[PDB]
């Protein structure tokens, strides 16, 4: 008897009582979400604590068998999904202080508060009350101690339990044959075992630096037109050749350009599309919302939903005496058991975000036949973009007529199709230098290439450089800027957004090639076209059984992430931004500041 | 009468390991009220014509009754494969006979979970058609004995249902009657016209 036949056998069994197991957990965590007291969460905290100590005692069991002596692809990707170890390595005196330091940072972000000047009797918290200014606030004074009193009370108590997290967290690594805890995090996109799909750890660090320098044209032009409109709302506040202060983008942080728009408008005479006030008339309610998304499906070739969709599911309120949280999410508890729960209103956003919810539903559906272990997308990136592709045909106006919400003398305007373009550029193309700037710093320093004396000093001459914005105020060594995000302190990584956006409009230009669409690529429709349907389906029902550079290559015909899609689609608002910009300037020095 | 109202109407049904047999005899059936029942969701008889069939005297009938999952109903047939095929129940192939099956997710369904159906999951090897085995023992997988106990290629051969109310449709109970027509010298009292 080899040894392959020994960890066949156990696969057959971790099987039935994995997935028995997993589904009182999922089903102990319905009924408290639905129904908020305290007998709820007392029976939370006992079936999720089966689940966790019966996992760990099967990971010592996987590693009886040697890696090595497997000649078989579908099981050496079970068995390395059960052979990775973390924190066990360690003693007990380094494992019992690392989760008093982790638990410790979770409970200063949750429960800190920062107070006014000039008003002490004045202190507030972060989503109740520090939001509110950053988001809807235009005083230039007001903006600046909800600022400065974040990172001053919050992220300088932070400091001295950050650098210990660091030392233990470069102890672990180095006990699994690692380099450091940055090479631990790029392991997710590593494939091996295969013949001409391969996939390096240190091919990750090549494929984002040669995509970000082809999209460096097109944020120049559009950085330009910002602050050219901010000299007006703000004036004898920017210098005409510099970078943009931190605390006037809308935001805590700067994440993203939404909120911005209604300073900058090119039209400000056609209005926008709006179908809210149709759907009134017509007598529209919560179950007429989700039946026009279901027919949607049908047409271009997927399935219907099942009949315990429609008798488990929370659609609306309930109106008695429970407490719900109120959060769209999609929920597959196992064993073919599909629901989503949302609060529901009549309007034009919940319109669109039940197409969004719909679609992580069909994905689930497809990989359903899969093993236990191999149930997923293809890496962390993938099962999000699926959704997004399908909330952008639902909007077009040729898809709005079809359904009776426009009357059929409708004339289409060139001039709401900039309108349009502009604030989908504010979201998507604006995040980007932001969120390559995040997972550098953090690379370097877990190398080190950065000593503990010089943190602070290289975070602003990276913000100057890449992304062309500039701190209000100085700071110093005692100080942690990166601490006072969710992500870093709760212990997440962020490149997950990064190459989500890139799969989106790869995905969008193949698919409107088979549907035979005529001109530009922002009025593409894929509706009452099966042809498109049967190519996406194809990909959606591999699950974890094939890498991700092959499942790549069977929707666009490529193994690579390409970034050329992404351009052509903001072709008719890069022709409109160099005739904007014929008398301006592009481009930013480094040696302005505020102070 | 016949004793069909005591097999399809039961309040007890066995598992698929320990599975029952009765032997019917000295009676007139009326096969016409099963054809139209429109209650069984898969009727599929085989060797024998789909017809009224009434007028025909066969030498013994055997009632087999089980239960099993949904998606598992493929499997109840001449010349499959599978972990209920290979263990558990094995038709020939040359089978004379009716398969009838229907849900009962209302009957066999409780809020908690109900545990009380089993089946085989590792065997050292097949068994002939209309063979039943019960046993207890340790499997042993490598070469190291287990000496009665579960530690290291040490499993023990038997694995429960879990069945709730709210589960998909290829998870939730269904009620199996197999009826074989065997063909023997006999008087054939029973005839059913
Ligand atoms: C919401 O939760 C509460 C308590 O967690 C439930 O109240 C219990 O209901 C059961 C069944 O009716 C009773 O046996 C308990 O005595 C109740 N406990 C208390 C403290 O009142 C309530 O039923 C749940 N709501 C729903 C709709 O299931
Ligand atoms: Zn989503």
């Amino acid at each position: 008897s080899t040894t392959e036949d020994l960890a066949k056998t156990f696969l057959e069994k971790f099987n039935y009582e994995a997935e028995e197991l997993s589904y009182q957990n999922s089903l102990a965590s319905w009924n408290y979400n639905t129904n908020i007291t305290d007998e709820n969460i007392q029976k939370m905290n006992i079936a999720g604590a089966k689940w966790s100590a019966f996992y760990e005692e099967e990971s010592q069991h996987a590693k009886t068998y040697p890696l090595e002596e497997i000649q078989d692809p579908i099981i050496k990707r079970q068995l390395r999904a059960l052979q990775q170890s973390g924190s066990s390595v360690l003693s007990a005196d380094k494992r019992e202080r690392l989760n008093t330091i982790l638990n410790a940072m979770s409970t200063i972000y949750s429960t800190g508060k920062a107070c006014n000047p000039n008003n002490p009797q004045e202190c507030l918290l972060l989503e109740p009350g520090l939001d509110d200014i950053m988001e809807n606030s235009k005083d230039y004074n007001e903006r600046l101690w909800a600022w400065e009193g974040w990172r001053s009370e919050v992220g300088k108590q932070l400091r001295p339990l950050y650098e210990e997290y660091v030392a233990l967290k470069n102890e672990m690594a180095r006990a699994n044959n690692y380099e450091d805890y940055g090479d631990y995090w790029r392991g997710d996109y590593e494939e091996e075992w295969a013949d001409g799909y391969n996939y390096s750890r240190n091919q990750l660090i090549e494929d984002v630096e040669h995509t970000f320098t082809q999209i460096k044209p097109l944020y120049e032009h559009l950085h330009a037109y910002v602050r050219a409109k901010l000299m007006d709302a703000y004036p004898s506040r920017i210098s005409p050749t510099g970078c943009l202060p931190a605390h006037l983008l809308g935001d805590m942080w700067g994440r993203f350009w939404t909120n911005l728009y209604p300073l900058m408008v090119p039209f400000g005479q056609k209005p926008n599309i709006d179908v809210t006030d149709a759907m009134v008339n017509q007598s529209w309610d919560a179950r007429r919302i989700f039946k026009e998304a279901e027919k949607f499906f049908v047409s271009v070739g997927l399935p219907n939903m099942t009949e315990g969709f429609w008798q488990n599911s929370m659609l609306t309120e309930p109106g008695d005496n429970r407490k719900v949280v109120c959060h769209p999410t999609a929920w597959d508890l196992g064993k073919h058991d599909f629901r989503i729960k949302m609060c529901t209103k009549v309007t034009m956003d919940d319109f669109l975000t039940a197409h969004h919810e719909m679609g992580h539903i069909q994905y689930d559906m497809a990989y359903a036949a899969q093993p236990f272990l191999l149930r997923n997308g293809a890496n962390e990136g993938f099962h999000e973009a699926v959704g997004e592709i399908m909330s952008l045909s639902a909007a077009t106006p040729n898809h709005l007529k079809n359904i009776g919400l426009l009357p059929p003398d409708f004339s289409e305007d060139s001039e709401t199709d900039i309108n349009f373009l502009l604030k989908q550029a504010l979201t998507i193309v604006g995040t980007l230098p932001f969120t390559y700037m995040l997972e550098k710093w953090r690379w370097m320093v877990f190398k080190g290439e950065i000593p503990k004396e010089q943190w602070m000093q290289k975070w602003w001459e990276m913000k100057r450089d890449i992304v062309g914005v500039v701190e209000p105020l100085p700071h110093d060594e005692t100080y942690c800027d990166p601490a006072a995000l969710f992500h870093v302190a709760n212990d997440y990584s962020f490149i997950r957004y990064y190459t989500r956006t890139i799969y989106q409009f790869q995905f969008q230009e193949a698919l409107c090639q088979i549907a035979k669409h005529e001109g530009p690529l922002y009025k593409c429709d894929i509706s009452n076209s099966r042809e498109a349907g049967q190519k996406l389906h194809e990909m959606l029902s591999l699950g974890r059984s094939k890498p991700w550079t092959f499942a790549l290559e069977r929707v666009v015909g490529a193994k690579t992430m390409d970034v050329r899609p992404l351009l052509n689609y903001f072709e008719p608002l890069f022709t409109w931004l160099k005739e904007q910009n014929r008398n301006s300037f592009v481009g930013w020095n480094t040696d302005w500041s505020p102070y | 009468l016949c004793p069909f109202g005591e097999v399809f109407n039961a309040t007890r049904f066995a598992s698929v390991y320990a599975w029952n047999r009765k032997r019917i005899s000295n009676c007139v059936a009326d096969y016409s009220v099963l054809y139209n029942s429109a209650s069984f969701s898969t009727f599929k008889c085989y060797g024998v014509s789909p017809t009224k069939l009434n007028d025909l005297c066969f030498t013994n009938v055997y009632a087999d009754s089980f239960v099993i999952r949904g998606d598992e109903v493929r499997q109840i047939a001449p010349g499959q494969t599978g972990k209920i095929a290979d263990y558990n129940y094995k038709l020939p192939d040359d089978f004379t006979g009716c398969v009838i099956a229907w849900n009962s997710n209302n009957l066999d369904s409780k809020v908690g979970g109900n545990y009380n159906y089993l089946f085989r999951l590792f065997r050292k090897s097949n068994l002939k058609p209309f063979e039943r085995d019960i046993s207890t023992e340790i499997y042993q997988a490598g070469s190291t004995p287990c000496n009665g106990v579960e530690g290291f290629n040490c499993y023990f051969p038997l694995q429960s249902y879990g069945f709730q109310p709210t589960n998909g449709v290829g998870y939730q109970p269904y009620r199996v009657v197999v009826l074989s027509f065997e063909l023997l010298h006999a008087p054939a009292t029973v005839c059913g016209p």
